[PDB]
């Protein structure tokens, strides 16, 4: 029906909060993914630039 | 509720769903056999009055 492209920048060691329904200081305080989630999530390293 | 985190609070809590009704789906079972085992004899007792 529609797409939704979230952009954001974080450490490399905080991927695992962006799991759907997890919880923590990311998904308490900055981004809650919902719980019925459908799409995948995609990071890489982006140290040099 | 109060223990788990709601990403997987639901799935332990399912199993009582499935297992609380499932005891009721056998309770009204019972009833249903003993339901119409009373008609027959209320049934009976009807002929009897």
């Amino acid at each position: 029906t529609n797409v939704y492209a979230d952009s954001f920048v974080i450490r490399g060691d905080e991927v695992r909060q962006i799991a759907p329904g997890q919880t923590g200081k990311i998904a308490d305080y900055n981004y809650k993914l919902p719980d019925d989630f459908t799409g995948c999530v995609i990071a890489w390293n982006s140290n040099n630039l | 509720l109060s223990r788990l985190d709601k990403v997987e609070a639901e799935v332990q809590i399912d199993r009582l769903i499935t297992g609380r009704l499932q005891s009721l789906q056998t309770y009204v079972t019972q009833q249903l056999i003993r339901a119409a085992e009373i008609r027959a004899s209320a049934n009976l007792a009807a002929t009897k009055m």
